[PDB]
């Protein structure tokens, strides 16, 4: 639409929210493949931060490109590497969700604030395969990664 | 009082009066014409000039031509002397049988019946058409709309309803042909004369015919539905008796309105339509109604442009109805007739306190299984049923049988189906769908439920297929 | 006997799947051209309607 | 004299605005000094708006305009037969003046309910697939629809060529006069068509009205109404005419151009809200008159060009909602060699079954059912038999161009197929079979054919006879 | 009248789709030039000024209130169309009903992910 | 008569006259300018004022500025002297070689030959894939399709080059929306290959350019200018001429832009309301008369790849054949990049071209559509699961693929290799063989980028 | 200035989409007729005369040159929108960028199977 398309050129960072993400209960409903920042550059935030963020985007884009073959030829028809793209992307999607303090009237969960280093670490560990054994629902609506390891224990009864 | 034409553009004629302006809606008469030419006042332009809409062609009009004000809106014959006759938009006989000598006349414009006159009685009207009676049943004295794209089956469905409900109906009927084929008007007239529903010798005729077909200029197609409904009002009230009113096709009123809206100076609304589409529709539709004085069971074919049910015309019509029967080209192309979309046909009377809990539970079970199937289809689109799971395999086989058992050979369509017509009683329509849903025919082939009447006919056809 | 029955069935199955798909590509393609045309036409009619109304 | 004449105020965008003409009637033809004609469309307090039936650069501000006193009309009569005219009726074939003695308004309203009767006499195209499965009757409106290059015009041309058998015969009531209206087509194409009709000796009973791709839009808009009035001349005088509108898609594009230039509000695909009525008033004028009005008829075959097989678009659906059915052609069918490329299942004749000879009736019925059953299956001997008959029947419906067949020959051919005489044949040999058999019955069994033609049915005897002929032909069939 | 007099009122607008249509007629007939979808360019303001009047008053104003439930009719389930999003963009939540759920027997036919309340548990008893 | 400018709004100029108004389509000359500025009358507005469309920029124009009525529509030089020259829409030399000294002039607006003023033949291109599989017919219109940079123009150049034979060899090239860089390149190539001789009168092509940087009225009318140059050859000197229109889409868009500038309401998809009559009035002039014929090759841009878009959809009603180039073919190295399975002719049949030619062509499509099937299996299952039979269809096919490739004279500046013009004879023959196997041992190279089978 | 004096210049226009928006504002406010997307009928010519000024001069004229790299911003990948179609047709080639390639890690995000350069090899060194 002309109003928002013309606003993009006035910003230094953008956070784009999406009803298709909100609908799944993923809040904040940020589209991780359409949110940008002028300082997302290895020389500004460092190469570790930069590399993890790009690896999160890559796995989310690769999962998005397969969704419509999974749904039609089934997961069994997928390569094993494609299977890891899937389980890990789906966990990364949930780990990007977060209980906000101002949103407790809506989530029924206590709000969380996650320091930059804990964010980087949690995502680097998921990409590396450290949590291929935990169920998806463990990464949904939590703060730090330790909270997902504990939810996995809780869920396991 | 007399005026003079100052401008002519197609159906729109401007007329200046030196003394006494005719009020909006008055019928004016053009002088110097071989056949009566009525101009209906639509607006007061200022400077003693009014803007009007012609009820017949304006070829041969000249600026300065004289016009008289009749002192009232278009008035037509109403009463028992319209029965067996054919009239046009201004109430003239178009059947070559001489004057229509009624005692009464009625204006074609009138205020709708007020809120205090509304009736709230709801009672089923059984048609013997399985898909209608089961899923979205008609009500006596209710408004019924038949939506359909070009050639999908609205007229054939109307004729079957006349044959299943009308022919053996206590009172009178009015059929208003609006913007359709003149030859269909010739077909209907001849068939009613052949059956005796129309009698050219006695006073026993049971139907009044009103026509303004697709050969007429827009002002006549925009008013002819008012002429038909005016005849029906008289029988509703001025006799208090239960009339059937058929209109084919009411979309043509709204289409005719869009042809003149441009000539009237309005800024167009969405899709090029008149900005007044919905209030014009409302002022006409609110008169097509059962009141405490008497009942009107109206059935209206509703054309659907470019097959788009969201076009402003069909979309605004939905609110005026008590039962909707939606026909679909896709379904017609699968050979399912009548081509009724069982998940888009609705009825205000489909409530267990009205049709009883068994009718209601079977109709809801049929809709659930058909929606479940529709939902599977979406995911099988590419990979067929193999990958499907046996229990879903059971939703599919049942839903497929139910879809075919909704099909039915109509008496008026025998030439196309090569199958004798069938009328299925309400209790039997319920039993048959109840049985299919219970698994009683999981061993019969699909094909057996196609184009039959009652469930015993599917069983036979099954044996025959062996 | 099973392998021959398996491979015979897989062929037939991918065959239908392949035909269903080509049919889906035709409905979609035609949906796409019609929608693209209607968007331009519609946007332009709104522009003209607002222009002429002044 | 500003009552009888006027002067051009402005011209451009196709409308001429004219000062004066105080006595002109709405819809009267007016004449420009250059010799062009126009129609008075808008009468306003200070001008007349005129639609120009030709090129407006030949009109300038100040030019004199004069009344004709007559509502737009065209010459009509048997004089137009064998001629090629423009949308106004002027000769364009170079053979001289039209010797017409009568004229008729292009905009006359169609006949009402009383003067009509349901169609009941066959309008034979000579095309097996139509005459059997989508029968057309005299007075009927049957749409020809499908994408570009599917064979729409060809069906029309064969139909026109077919009428020679009746027109060169005795029985006047069986005659059929033809009108072909070319709208927006290429000149060279119309010229090629006239040569084809001339070589087939069909021109002597045909009128060709042409408003081709470089003619101004208003002539293209007018052409169909003109041809229609030429056809009405036969309809109202106890005769039968057949009119082809090739095509109405181009006529609606010419009308949309005129409407947009007049600033009328665009709707779906930018077409004016009266584009349905453009067509509806035209096609209502094809009708069958009862005997008290002389018993004549006007049959119409309008053509509509779809884009990628979409019959749900606005113009196609409009026209489907006016005609008495339609013959749908499809590109896939064409490419595969299904020619004529008629989709049987989707095509329909809403009123033509009552007008099909009993003979064709006694064989088309079972072929219809047999193709109906086939259409489902395309192992298991039964469904497998249906498949067999269906494949042979489809081969029988194939037909080349320019050889429209007499009805009794079509029956003789359909008979072979529905009675089983083709089953034990190579799908590949039906066509060769069909030609050899037809030359045979034609040479050695005229009488039997003359019988079927005369009786209009296949008697118990003709059936036994035919059983022998076919049988004894299939034996000796070498192929 | 209730809201301002210490009382509590509930209003239903059934429906706002038909009201926008009547507003577009009046406006086009007054010759104000149309905007998107031929609606007047302030079709949002038509509904926002109306719905803003549903409010909860403080004690000094008597503590009364007015609660509104406007109704919008979508076409073919398109909840993200222009008129529908204008109203969503005004209210403190929406209940979106879908035909596929309705026929499946899911009645009320509430699409959970697309429905929201912008007050949340602040409007529920502790027990709920 | 001489009038006065009363309004200037970009490329639309309103001109008032005291006496005698110039009819619609007349050319007006603006006075007091360094270079010629023609206005074409489009409408009569009333009050003695005409609305016109400019053929060049309108900056510097003043209200009151004088304007002469030429007394006729735009007229241009026609005759043999146009051969080897470059002309613009209003007929002025833009090649800098001075005046174009013809003995006559012609109006660019002209009605088509009347109903009475007008069979089938074949036009040998010397380009194997075309002459074999989808040959052109004299007097017809051929649409030339292809993504950007695939070779359409290069192909136009070779066609102009090869045509210099039988029915004469005259050509007219109309560049509608010509990119100036490319108009320089086409000129230089025409000179280089000799089709344009700067020394004598043997030039065989006339060039007419309507450049991208010109206003919309100039781009809309240049096809007509080109058409007028060709009509002379057909009519006054009885020739079978070739008219190149590159690109016809830009004729349509220039017409859509002029319509918008004149304030006319746009039609479906934004095109001018007069889309079909605009196309119609131009195309109908391209036809065979008793005096001779004009064959036209028209490069056609397809918007969004939608063949149902109004522009290509209207254009197709006028085509008798097509030549479809393909990027996937160009990228795999075959030039010209023709798709042998997608080109057709309203008239390619044994009755016309003759059994021989026919059979050779049709035999080539079956092999190709047969090799196409085997592609999956070869790539997936390996080029070995192939039966000895199928294995045969592949080598024959791959061999035919490359025999369809051809080095163009005009392509020498690119590849550095020599070009070849292949006679129908030598073409039909070489393709008839393949099936046989006279070359099974013969490797797939004496087949790639060669002329004659030998 | 560099082109005509035996030198070489490179110009980047970032971006032309915005320039066409500014021109459209002026055209609509001077009340010139709106076309597709509300652009005026000479918006094609606005860009074509700008871009035909880039060129490579002959030796007689100094051998200088002016290369142009116009930038167009598309919306949701639509390369067939009005302004994009215009600038694609005017240029000698195009470098197409795509968001899907970009987030997959293909950066620069160039679709080399779709990008075009009619000049091609004529502008490359022998080893490249
Ligand atoms: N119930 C039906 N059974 C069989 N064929 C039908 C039925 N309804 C419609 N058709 C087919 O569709 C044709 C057009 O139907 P009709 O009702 O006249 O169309 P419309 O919706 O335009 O009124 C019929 O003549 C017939 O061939
Ligand atoms: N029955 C047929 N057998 C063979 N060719 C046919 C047949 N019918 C038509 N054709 C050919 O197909 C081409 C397209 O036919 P045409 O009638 O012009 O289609 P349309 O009018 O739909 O564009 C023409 O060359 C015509 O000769
Ligand atoms: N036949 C050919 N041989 C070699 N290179 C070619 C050939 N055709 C095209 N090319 C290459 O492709 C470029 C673009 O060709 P061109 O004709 O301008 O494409 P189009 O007109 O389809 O946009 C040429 O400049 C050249 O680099
Ligand atoms: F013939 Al219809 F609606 F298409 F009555
Ligand atoms: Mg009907
Ligand atoms: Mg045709
Ligand atoms: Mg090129």
């Amino acid at each position: 639409d002309p109003a928002p398309a013309t606003t993009f050129a006035h910003l230094d960072a953008t956070t784009v929210l999406s009803r298709a993400i909100a609908e799944l209960g993923i809040y904040p409903a940020v589209d991780p493949l359409d949110s940008t920042s002028r300082i997302m550059d290895p020389n500004i935030v460092g190469s570790e931060h930069y590399d993890v963020a790009r690896g999160v985007q890559k796995i989310l884009q690769d999962y998005k490109s397969l969704q419509d073959i999974i749904a039609i030829l089934g997961m069994d028809e997928l390569s094993e590497e494609d299977k890891l793209t899937v389980s890990r992307a789906r966990k990364i999607q949930r780990f990007l969700s977060q209980p906000f303090q101002v949103a407790e009237v809506f989530t029924g969960h206590l709000g969380k604030l996650v320091p930059l280093k804990e964010t980087i670490k949690g995502f680097q560990q998921i990409l590396a395969g450290e949590y291929d054994h935990l169920p998806e629902q463990a990464f949904y609506m939590v703060g730090p990664i330790e909270e997902a390891v504990a939810k996995a224990d809780k869920l396991a009864e | 009082t007399t005026g003079r034409i100052v401008a002519v553009i197609g159906a729109v004629v401007d007329v200046q009066f030196d003394e006494g302006l005719p009020p909006i809606l008055n019928a004016l008469e053009v002088q110097g014409r071989e056949t009566r030419l009525v101009l209906e006042v639509a607006q007061h332009l200022g400077e003693s000039t009014v803007r009007t809409i012609a009820m017949d062609g304006t070829e041969g009009l000249v600026r300065g031509q004289k016009v008289l004000d009749s002192g009232a809106p278009i008035r037509i014959p109403v009463g028992p002397e319209t029965l067996g006759r054919i009239m046009n938009v201004i109430g003239e006989p178009i059947d070559e049988r001489g004057p229509i000598k009624t005692k009464q006349f009625a204006a074609i414009h009138a205020e709708a019946p007020e809120f205090v006159e509304m009736s709230v009685e709801q009672e089923i009207l059984v048609t013997g058409i399985k898909v209608v009676d089961l899923l979205a049943p008609y009500a006596k004295g209710g408004k019924i709309g038949l939506f359909g794209g070009a050639g999908v089956g609205k007229t054939v469905l109307i004729m079957e309803l006349i044959n299943n409900v009308a022919k053996a109906h206590g009172g009178y009927s009015v059929f208003a042909g609006v913007g359709e084929r003149t030859r269909e008007g010739n077909d209907l007239y001849h068939e009613m004369i052949e059956s005796g529903v129309i009698n050219l010798k006695d006073a026993t005729s049971k139907v009044a015919l009103v026509y303004g077909q697709m050969n007429e200029p827009p002002g006549a197609r925009a008013r002819v539905a008012l002429t038909g409904l005016t005849v029906a009002e008289y029988f509703r009230d001025q006799e208090g008796q239960d009339v059937l009113l058929f209109i084919d096709n009411i979309f043509r009123f709204t289409q005719a309105g869009s042809e003149v809206s441009a000539l009237l100076g309005r800024i167009p609304s969405a899709v090029g339509y008149q900005p007044t589409l919905a209030t014009d529709m409302g002022t006409m539709q609110e008169r097509i109604t059962t009141t405490k004085k008497g009942s009107i069971t109206s059935v209206q074919a509703i054309y659907v442009p470019a097959d788009d049910l969201t076009d402003p015309a069909p979309a605004t019509t939905f609110a005026h109805l008590d039962a909707t029967t939606v026909l679909s080209r896709a379904i017609a192309e699968l050979g399912i007739y009548p081509a009724v979309d069982p998940l888009d046909s609705t009825s205000r009377i489909m409530d267990p306190n009205i049709v009883g809990s068994e009718h209601y539970d079977v109709a809801r079970g049929v809709q659930k299984i058909l929606q479940d199937y529709k939902s599977l289809q979406d995911i099988i689109a590419i990979l067929g049923m193999d990958e499907l799971s046996e229990e879903d395999k059971l939703t599919v086989s049942r839903a497929r049988k139910i879809q075919r058992f909704l099909s039915q050979p109509f008496q008026v369509a025998e030439v196309f189906t090569g199958h004798l017509g069938k009328l299925v009683p309400l209790k039997e329509t319920i039993k048959g769908f109840q049985q299919i849903l219970a698994g009683e025919y999981d061993h019969l082939p699909e094909q057996a439920f196609y184009m039959v009447g009652p469930i015993e006919e599917a069983v036979a056809k099954a044996d025959k297929l062996a | 006997e099973s392998t021959t029955s398996e491979q015979s069935a897989r062929m037939t199955a991918m065959d239908n799947a392949s035909k269903n798909a080509s049919e889906m590509i035709d409905k979609l393609t035609l949906t796409f051209n019609r929608t693209r045309q209607a968007v331009i036409t519609k946007e332009l009619i709104e522009i003209i309607s607002g222009a002429a109304a002044l | 004299d500003l009552e009888e004449t006027g002067r051009v105020l402005s011209i451009g965008d196709g409308i001429a605005r004219v000062h004066g003409l105080r006595n002109v009637q709405a819809e009267e033809m007016v004449e420009f000094s250059s010799g062009l004609k126009g129609m008075s469309l808008n009468l306003e307090p200070d001008n007349v708006g005129v639609v120009v039936f030709g090129n407006d650069k030949l009109i300038k501000e100040g030019d004199i305009v004069k009344r004709t006193g007559a509502i737009v009309d065209v010459p009509v009569g048997e004089e137009l037969l064998g001629r090629v005219v423009d949308a106004l009726g002027n000769a364009i074939d170079g053979k001289g003046p039209i010797g017409s003695k009568a004229r008729r308004r292009v905009g006359l309203k169609a006949p009402g309910i009383i003067p009509r009767i349901s169609v009941r006499e066959p309008m034979q195209t000579g095309i097996k697939a139509v005459d059997s499965l989508v029968p057309i009757g005299r007075g009927q409106r049957e749409l020809i629809i499908g994408d570009r290059q599917t064979g729409k015009t060809s069906i029309a041309i064969d139909t026109i060529i077919n009428q020679k058998r009746f027109n060169d015969g005795t029985d006047e009531k069986k005659k059929l006069y033809c009108i072909y209206v070319a709208i927006g087509q290429k000149r060279s194409t119309v010229a090629q068509l006239v040569k084809r009709l001339t070589d087939a000796d069909a021109m002597k009973y045909t009128i060709v009205v042409s408003a081709t791709a470089s003619d101004a839009a208003p002539l293209q808009y007018l052409a169909p109404y003109s041809g229609c009035s030429m056809g009405e001349y036969f309809r109202d005088n106890g005769k039968h005419a057949l009119i082809i509108y090739d095509d109405l898609s181009k006529q609606a594009v010419a009308y949309r151009q005129m409407s947009l230039l007049l600033r009328r509000p665009p709707g779906r695909e930018a077409y004016p809200g009266d584009v349905f009525y453009l067509h509806s008033r035209l096609l209502e004028r094809a009708a069958k008159m009862n005997d008290a009005f002389g018993g004549g008829s006007l049959t119409a075959l309008p053509v509509i060009e779809t884009q990628a097989g979409d019959v749900s678009a606005y113009i196609p659906t409009n026209v489907i909602s006016i005609t008495d059915g339609q013959i749908f052609l499809e590109t896939e069918l064409f490419y595969k060699g299904i020619r004529p490329a008629i989709n049987v299942g989707l095509s329909v004749s809403r009123v033509g079954s009552a007008a099909q000879t009993r003979a064709m009736k006694q064989v088309a019925g079972t072929m219809k059912l047999e193709l109906a059953q086939y259409r489902e299956v395309a192992l298991d001997a039964a469904t497998q038999q249906l498949l067999s008959r269906g494949v042979r029947l489809t081969e029988l419906l194939k037909q080349g161009q320019y050889s429209p067949m007499a009805i009794e020959e079509q029956v003789a051919v359909i008979y072979a197929g529905v009675r089983g005489y083709l089953d034990k044949l190579e799908p590949s040999k039906i066509t060769k079979f069909e030609n050899a058999f037809l030359s045979h019955v034609i040479s050695q069994h005229q009488a039997l054919l003359g019988k079927i033609r005369t009786d209009g049915k296949i008697s118990e005897e003709s059936d036994a006879k035919l059983k022998e002929i076919v049988t004894n032909f299939l034996a000796g069939f070498e192929a």
